[PDB]
């Protein structure tokens, strides 16, 4: 279940001739950095069922080239990829070997990684609790922490007896923790009564039913 | 059910930093990256291991082929340069926060290019060198970086936390507090 992941081939530019002027670039007087950089983009759109490998090519701050399996040949996003989009697309050898790799490279990876990476499943750390201290200054906000979970897939509900409270909340959004774990707040604004229960309804694929906390 | 996800395979060579980078994204978290110097595959997650490798020589010769790419880039466009992009940075907690009980203070750096930066983590007005860890420099949509810094700590009402951040792009470095908020 451990098979070797594959990489696409990165492909030599050509020079010697050409050059561009007017480089619009931002300047700005401060230290001159030079960057190649490349983003080889696998698309699943339902597993291996449809796939669509997208490459793309950055010089410094600007997409100069892609190459999208849609289309099956290089196409230059700006001028400075022009000579690049012609030389490859030339080179039949290499445009079958880039249109395989939606086979040999992102289908074969995506089969390993199913057995690890698409189930990944970890379950959120559900809490609530008042926020501030006591002295209400126009609101008394109800916090719902759920943190520590996985994907990122999550569903987080507010409930003022039975009724679920659509405006008066304030989130955080998603967080991403960079460690395969995300977290989020997602506050309540309310004016509560006397009997009045409140409820954190928390719905993931983690779960095989939802997670309620009440206050 | 239909999954969808998406799978980067992200490198590049920066000058005059002579420096590169070779790794590999899953919906936005990185699976690994290859050590170009050691020429080894690191695994994001110890346990990832188990089901899978991959061949680090790879990365190495595709950073060889991004190094020559970048000299004829340079050459194509007269050596023109672009600006240098500052970077946005937000300290925060990995998980809630209770007293005495062991958590991770996350330092993110978002939006910024070239992928070159100087990360301090500061307890008490203090370096911290012991219980610190990164990530290499991650993807976004766009063609900036991002990137994650790491201080393990005990929570306190007696510590005092900052994390200075310094870029090409900065006139002066960036520096972020955080401390136990009750
Ligand atoms: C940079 O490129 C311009 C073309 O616009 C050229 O005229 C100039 O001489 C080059 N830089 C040098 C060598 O001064
Ligand atoms: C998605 O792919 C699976 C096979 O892996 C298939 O059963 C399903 O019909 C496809 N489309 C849908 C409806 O999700
Ligand atoms: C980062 O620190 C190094 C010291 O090793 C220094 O050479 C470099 O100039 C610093 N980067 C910036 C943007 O100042």
């Amino acid at each position: 279940a451990a098979d070797l992941i594959a990489y696409l081939k990165q492909a030599s530019a050509k020079g010697g001739g050409g050059s561009l002027v007017g480089g619009g670039s931002g300047g700005g007087g401060s230290r001159p950095w030079f960057l190649e950089y490349c983003k080889s983009e696998c698309h699943f759109y339902n597993g291996t069922q449809r796939v669509r490998l997208l490459v793309r090519y950055f010089y410094n701050l600007e997409e100069n080239l892609r190459f999208d399996s849609d289309v099956g040949e290089f196409r230059a996003v700006t001028e400075l990829g022009r000579p690049d989009a012609e030389n490859w697309n030339s080179q039949p050898e290499f445009l079958e070997q880039k249109r395989a790799e939606v086979d040999t490279v992102c289908r074969h990876n995506y089969e390993i990684f199913d057995n690890f990476l698409v189930p990944r499943r970890v379950e959120p750390t559900v809490t609530v609790y008042p926020t501030k201290t006591q002295p209400l200054e126009h609101h008394n906000l109800l916090v719902c922490s759920v943190s520590d979970f996985y994907p990122g897939n999550i569903e987080v509900r507010w409930f003022r007896n039975g009724k679920e409270e659509k405006t008066g909340i304030v989130s955080t959004g998603l967080v991403r923790n960079g460690d395969w774990t995300f977290q989020t707040l997602v506050m309540l604004e309310t004016v509560p009564q006397s009997g009045e229960v409140y409820t954190c309804q928390v719905e993931h694929p983690s779960l095989t039913d939802p997670v309620t906390v009440e206050w | 059910i239909k999954e969808e996800h998406t799978i980067i395979q992200a490198e590049f060579y920066l000058l005059p930093d002579k420096r590169g980078e070779f790794m590999f994204d899953f919906d936005g978290d990185e699976i690994f990256h290859v050590d170009i110097e050691k020429s080894e595959t690191i695994w994001r997650l110890e346990e990832f291991a188990k089901f899978a490798s991959f061949e680090a020589q790879g990365a190495l010769a595709n950073i060889a082929v991004d190094k020559a790419n970048l000299d004829v880039m340079k050459e194509r466009s007269n050596n023109t340069p672009d600006a240098n992009v500052a970077p946005e940075v937000t300290v925060l907690s990995r998980s809630p926060v209770n007293l005495g009980e062991p958590n991770i203070l996350i330092c993110f750096i978002d939006k910024f290019s070239p992928p070159v930066v100087n990360v301090t983590w500061l307890r008490n007005g203090r370096p911290v060198t012991e219980g610190v860890s990164e990530t290499v420099f991650l993807p976004r949509d766009d063609h900036l970086f991002r990137k994650f810094h790491y201080l393990t700590f005990l929570p306190s009402t007696d510590d005092f936390y900052d994390c200075e951040v310094d870029h090409w792009g900065l006139e002066e470095p960036l520096r972020k507090t955080w401390e136990f908020e009750e």
